[PDB]
This record gives structure tokens, sequence and C-alpha cells, in this order.
RNA sequence: AUAUGGAUUCUUCACGGUAACGUAACUGAAUGUGGAGACGUCGGCGCGAGCCCUGGGAGGAGUUAUCUUUUCUUCUUAACAGCUUAUCACCCCGGAAUUGGUUUAUCCGGAGAUGGGGUCUUAUGGCUGGAAGAGGCCAGCACCUUUGCUGGCUCCGGUGCGCUUGUGACGGCCCGUGAAAAUCCACAGGAAGGAAUAGUUUUCAUGCCAGGUCGUACUGAUAACCGCAGCAGGUCUCCAAGGUGAACAGCCUCUAGUUGAUAGAAUAAUGUAGAUAAGGGAAGUCGGCAAAAUAGAUCCGUAACUUCGGGAUAAGGAUUGGCUCUAAGGGUCGGUACGAUCAACUUAGAACUGGUACGGACAAGGGGAAUCUGACUGUCUAAUUAAAACAUAGCAUUGCGAUGGUCAGAAAGUGAUGUUGACGCAAU
RNA sequence: UUCAAAUGAGAACUUUGAAGACUGAAGUGGGGAAAGGUUCCACGUCAACAGCAGUUGGACGUGGGUUAGUCGAUCCUAAGA
């Protein structure tokens, strides 16, 4: 139920030694007044609260993913 | 032109049993029963609310920060920021007073 | 017993004087 | 400003089976959809264009989906068609004529 | 109370009337060697204790309902 | 009512119990004279006054 | 319970802002002080929420002899979290009469107004997370079947003396000024404990464990309660759609819920309930009992008397439909002048029209002239007497200055008035 | 209130469909307090009860059903005891 806006900061709550489920979640959204886009929505599980990134850019989206740890369970949609 | 019914067990309008109908997401009606408001804290010797200070009931007082509750001047969360700097002329000008009356005091016995 | 079998108290009917 | 919306009509389903008409349902919209007042002012605003299996509608004034679907089905009462026939969207602004 | 074993992994069992969450908690978890989730007691209206006992994910409710007699 | 105190959800257990008819079983027995139960009570016709 | 990170400390127990005050943190014992808890009623006004109304658009259903871009329905966002947001209030600059500011309601200003620049409270609202993955509305498929599978849409606005409710700042009223405690916090205070190769704070952030006992079904009433009962009686409270209209009146409808009270066949008398009557109009009767008439709104007009407040809706007259128009009453935007655009039911007026009807059903004061009596509002004989009886304000008398007056108790190291003191209490 | 069908030994009264109506939202709607105490739900039954009837029932017989760290009691005090 909180919101994370910083990247940096977001890595360093999937190795909180606590984490064990994380969500991935694709939004079908649209821009200011024309084309449609994709929203992206990182999603972690902590111990008393959830934390979540909102990334409106694709290039970014597909960068991050790699990023995340193997130890993490990602559960896609 | 939908209708609701209370949560609890108490059925009358009492001040403890305030209702406010509330849409939820599942599309319908549904009533909210909410606390009574807290008030502002008051100044001990002049009635105002004093300002800096969060409006909360008395036992959640305890859970909020320490920010929230005083004032980096003294006499921060229990005076109105004017009556502290009444009582500072009061505390200056009478224990000046008293110094200068134990002069004339003096005066007397020393000359008569 | 209810509001008839009225012979009492009265105001011209019987048990008077 | 005034983009136009592109209205298409499916009617492949019903002239299969003989009972539809295109080319008869295409006249019904001219002299019948209502712009600015009464029947007769289509000048330049809506134009029905057909190929035989599909009605395509291309308007720029006040028209929506549900003024298409109103007088679709007025059509079909006086061809005594709404015992067979149902007017559904598959998408958007994109219709067709269900038999079955 | 049959149907709620298989899918709920819940064990209904009648408790005295004199025991409380504790006791039924720990007498569960060392008379069958399991792991309770959480207690849900209630007064039946003939004068009994009906107790609801979870268990954790780690073992089931149908295997160890069997494993005393009842089915 | 539907917020009541033990004492009374006690009582209501036992008056649940005996509303039963006399088993079928015990007019069989030798010099049984009891024939119907005769303390039996229903929430239409007799209050039990708690 | 303790740990990790952060913060502070070699100026030992933090900085910034003129100020109001601000921050992720940033030792505080005995004791003292303050606040919250913590409060009447009515009135209008402002704001918010839900509902009502309505436009565009995306779906589904209804009607179609004729007409109707039509009628109906779906388009939803919880607790909680982060940021932000206002009336009041306060601060700084400044020094006002040619007095200014300002509310629906007249209060404020050299005890510092108007103005300029700021601070704070976060009821409430706004955005985001929670959260579409939900729910909802449809379409396309599978098929005895456990029954699902696959696609979509779920959008953008407007309006108000509206209804319900919450709240804010005020005003009126009292010989009535309209609870208490548990509990929580702050301040004052400076007792103690503490750093340099190292410490302290779990009111900073994160992480760990635990949260027992009892109630929980249903009815809540023309059938589940009390009345001898499956009795037209009695019994506390919350939620409140559309039209007509001043209206929570009466009347009709939507959601929701019922169609349950022994029936059938005929239509005599006498009944109960509802009605209508020519001519006369209280001749009836102890008695205008009962019934009838009057009735809403607008305009005109309104006596004797009076404590000058009333009487008064006095009495007494006229108008009221439909349709077509006219006039008046506003909001928002760029300028030292005027337009553009948008949105309300209120009032007034004029023609035309009719079997002269028009508060067309519903709803809805009879009035006047005098006497007796009580001043009035109010109260009582539950189940025959509602009154001129009682009470009332006003007026008057009496007792009492506490070792006392009046009254209670078997007694009492006992009480009521009395948390009282003659503008009082007690007795008439 | 009416028609048809279903069930049944048996239907003016049960169930379903259709039609006509009413309560008109200060309701014959949806919830609770006091009170009742299993009337709640399912299956089976029609001797008695439902002042006619009954295949139906708040009836009879047999079983099922009430899950809380957050809703209340528990705690505080009022007039008082």
């Amino acid at each position: 139920a909180r919101e994370i806006t910083d990247i940096k900061q977001f890595l360093e709550l999937t190795r909180r030694a606590d984490v064990k489920t994380a969500t991935v979640k694709i939004n079908k959204k649209l821009n200011k007044a024309g084309k449609p886009f994709r929203q992206t929505k990182f999603k972690v599980r902590g111990s008393s609260s959830l934390y979540t990134l909102v990334i409106n850019d694709a290039g970014k989206a597909k960068k991050l993913i790699q990023s995340l740890p193997p130890t993490l369970k990602v559960n896609r949609l | 032109a939908q209708r609701v019914t209370f949560r609890r067990r108490n059925p009358y309008n009492t001040r403890s049993n305030k209702i406010k109908v509330v849409k939820t997401p599942g599309g319908i009606l549904r009533a909210q029963h909410v606390k009574k408001l807290a008030t502002r804290p008051k100044c001990g010797d002049c009635g105002s609310a004093l300002q800096g200070i969060s409006t909360l009931r008395p036992r959640q007082y305890a859970t909020v920060s320490k920010t929230h509750k005083t004032v980096s001047r003294a006499y921060g969360g229990s005076r109105c920021a004017n009556c502290v700097k009444e009582r500072i002329i009061r505390a200056f000008l009478i224990e000046e007073q008293k110094i200068v009356k134990k002069v004339v005091k003096e005066q007397t016995e020393a000359a008569k | 017993r209810g509001r008839g079998r009225g012979r009492g108290r009265g105001r011209g009917r019987g048990r008077g004087r | 400003q005034k983009i136009a919306k592109t209205f298409t009509v499916d009617v492949s389903s019903p002239t299969e089976n003989g009972v539809f008409d295109p080319a008869s349902y295409a006249k019904y919209l001219i002299d019948h959809i209502k712009v600015e007042g009464a029947v007769g002012n289509l000048g330049n605003a809506v134009t029905v264009t057909e190929d035989g299996t599909v009605v395509t509608v291309v308007s720029t004034a006040k028209f929506s989906g549900k003024y298409l679907k109103y007088l679709t089905k007025k059509y079909l009462k006086k061809n005594q068609l709404r015992d067979w026939i149902r007017f559904v969207s598959t998408k958007t602004n994109e219709y067709r004529l269900a038999f079955y | 109370a049959m149907k709620k074993v298989e899918d709920g992994n819940i064990l209904v069992f009648q408790v005295s009337m004199k025991a409380n969450k504790y006791q039924i908690k720990k007498a569960v978890k060392e008379l069958y060697e399991v792991d309770v989730l959480k207690v849900n007691t209630l007064v039946r209206p003939n004068g009994t204790k009906k107790a609801y006992v979870r268990l954790t994910a780690d073992y089931d409710a149908l295997d160890i309902a069997n494993r005393i007699g009842y089915i | 009512a539907a917020q009541k105190s033990f004492r009374i959800k006690q009582k209501m257990a036992k008056a649940k119990k005996q509303n039963r008819p006399l088993p079928q079983w015990i007019r069989l027995r030798t010099n049984n004279t009891i024939r119907y139960n005769a303390k039996r009570r229903n929430w239409r016709r007799t209050k039990m006054n708690i």
C-alpha cells in the first residue's frame, strides 16, 4: 500500500532478506490524447507493507527485470 | 433508490453511531461507521487553539512522532506563543522592580 | 368486566334510588 | 476539429440465406437519417457506401452507434425480420447481422 | 464438517468446555504431530464445544484425517 | 436477545435435549407403566420462564 | 523481545527560519501545571458526502399500422498509505479622517485597519498507491457431464433556495449557562546517566513473537414478544425513488414484498357503511344532534372594542384552464471600453380559444351580535363525569441568624432541607 | 382474484407459468434493541393442530447449523447501591 518513486531504492527492497514474492503487472493505458502505451507495475511483497514501482516507459521496463535477483520468486501478471 | 442498514448491534442514533454512505467497489451502497472527530488542543489561559499541534484522539497521540505534538520554542505545546511573550515581560520587569524597591527600603532606616 | 354488561353506575338506568 | 467516424455493418451472414438485400437496406438509410432536424440534409455530412457484402457509413455530423441500431431495427420490422435477425456488435463501431 | 477437510484444510473436533485456545493448540500439536495455524471455537446449542483446527501448508488435512480412522 | 450470558444459554441447551419423545424400546420392558412423555415442552404452548 | 541501517556526540546530550514555525530522528527521574476525554437548544448562511436531475459516447433489451436521432437498463472504486489542499487563527513589513474594511444577519481598526508577503490546523476535497488482477455489462465458443474457455468495453461532463446527512464560522434564548471518571499527551522542573578509537536513543526506518474467556442462527410482529390464542389491542429505533403540490398531506407508479382473512348461489324485509333528492328552509328536537354549506392561491376591502401587542383569514367581493407570445430578474472570459458564450424556475403583462368550464379528482376555515364563567399555555378521575375543578404568574401573611426553623428515625458517634444563610429555606 | 399445467387416492387453498391487483417507499421493504429459545435449514409424515380445506405449515418425526487481537460484553464513572 506504499508507492516507491526511486529505482535505486527499489533494488534495495528486493535484497532485504525477507521478501519472497514479487509480482509484475502489465497495464494497458493510453497517453495524453493519442496512442495507447504499455504501463508496467513492479510490486514487491514485504512483511508489513506492499511496495510498488510504476514505469511508464517500455525501454526501462525490460531493463529492470534482468536486474532482479534470481532468488526472488517473480510472478508474471 | 438503495437503502442501507446498520453494521453493528446498536440500532440507535447515538453520538458514537454515526453513519456515512460509501460506494463500494462491488457497485452497491454500504454504510460505514465513522469515529467522533478530534478537537484541537487549547492553550492553558487564553482559550485559543494553539497552532502547530496535530488534532487527534488522546490515546492515538502516543503513536505519532514527537514533532507533531510540540513546538521548538519553550512552552511549546502548552501556551499560545503570545502567552509566552507576555510572561517574559512580566518576569523581567517585576524582578527588576523587586530590586529597585529593595534599595528604596534601604533608604528609610539609613536616614531617619 | 368489559364495556358491556353495564348495571351499576348509570345516568338514568337501573340502580338508582 | 470534426474528424469523422466510420461505421461498418456486416451483411454477409443474412445474404447467404437469401432473406436479406444489401441494396434495399442501404437506400433505407438514405431517406431516413435525420441531420439538423428533418430528413434530407446530407450536405457532405453522411455518406453510405456498399460493395455487396458490407455497408459502410461515414459521418462527420452528430451520428452515434445507437442511431444506426435504431434505424436498422425499424427496417427489419418493416420487412417482418425481427425474429431471425439480430443487430450485434463484434467490436467498437463494427456491427454484424447474426441469423442463426 | 467433512466437506471442510478436503478444501479448507481444517479439522473439526469436539472439545471439553474447560479448554481454551492455548490448550487445544497444544494438545493437537503433540497428539497428531502436526502444526496448527489458527484455532476457531464455538459453543454448540447442545452444550458442547466445537473447534476448527486449521493446519499449515506443510501438512494436509485429508491424509491425516484418515490416520485417526474416521472418514 | 442474541446477546445473552452463558448461564441463559446453558439452560437453553438442556431444554433442547429434553425436547424428545419417549424411546420406543422402553415400552417393551417388564412392569413398564410409562406410555408417553408427560414432561414435553414446546415454545408455542408453554414458556419455560428462563 | 532484540537486531540492522540511520541520527547525535572530541563545543557531549541536533539544526534552520527576523518572526508565526519547520524536520525522518534529535537523553529527562521525583514533583508540579495544562490540554484532550468533555457536552444545551433554536435560526439562517458557507462547504462536503450520498441520492435525485441531465448531456455526449460505448453495449443490451422494449415498441414500431403510423410517429418517435425513441423508452428502459450497465458504465463501480473500500479500510489504509504518500503528497497536496480552507474558513478561522497567527507573524513580518507598513502607519490609516477626504474614516476605511466587511456579513444573508454590523461588527472590526493607533490595544495597529485596509494592503503586500508568509505560517499553521487537514473535518473535507484533489492526485497516486491499494486496483483491476476485482466487480459489472456483452460477444464468440465448447457441452449428459467435474462444467468452463476465449475476446472486448467498463469513458468524458453539467446543474441546484433540491432531499437526507456531516461540518464550519456566527446570531438568538435563560432568576434554565446546559455530567463524571478511567485514560492519553504536552510543558515546567534538572535528579541521574553519559563520547573518542568510542557511545546513546527502540517517540527515526525496517525486521521477530503473541493476542485468552463469553455472545454471534432466526422473528422483532394483522402468525415467532405481552394479552388464557395463529386476538383489528399494546411495544424502542435506523435507512427513505419518481410525478402532482407549500409539503415526510392525499392520490398514481419503480425497487422490494404480498395476492394470506372459509367459499358458492341469489339480490325479500330489517340492518351496518356510503350516497342523491322537486317546493319549503329548523315548522323537527330538551337542544341546529346529525348532515349540509364554507375551504387552496392572488388581488381588493376590513368594524365595535383594546392591556395598543391584538381583534383579523374580521365581516365582505373578484380572479383561477389550455395555447401562442412579450417583459424583467444572472454566471464566466481577454480591456481603464463593450461584446461573446453558458445556465436557472420566479414574477408581471397581452391576444386567441370553450356547451361560462377552469384550487375541475384528491386536498381543503361556516360566520356574525351578546350573556354567564375561568385570565391565558398547561393538568386529573387508565375502564361512564376534561369542567366553571387543579395548577399558574402576580399579591399577601407567618416561622427561623445554625446551641435555629420545618420534618424523619425503635435507637444511634443517625438524618432530609443543606454542595443551604433572609433577594434564603420552611408553612399558608 | 382468474386460467392452464405439474404432484397426488383426493386440489377454490400446494408448486410453476400467464393475467389482473395491492403495500406506494413515516411500506405489507431491508436491519436491530427488549423479549422468545431452535420457531432457522433439509428430509420424511398428515392421527391431532392450522375454528373451511390441505399433497402445505412457525405442526409431527429425524438430523444439520451460530468460527472474531479489530463487532459487543469485559474496563471507567453518573443518579445510586
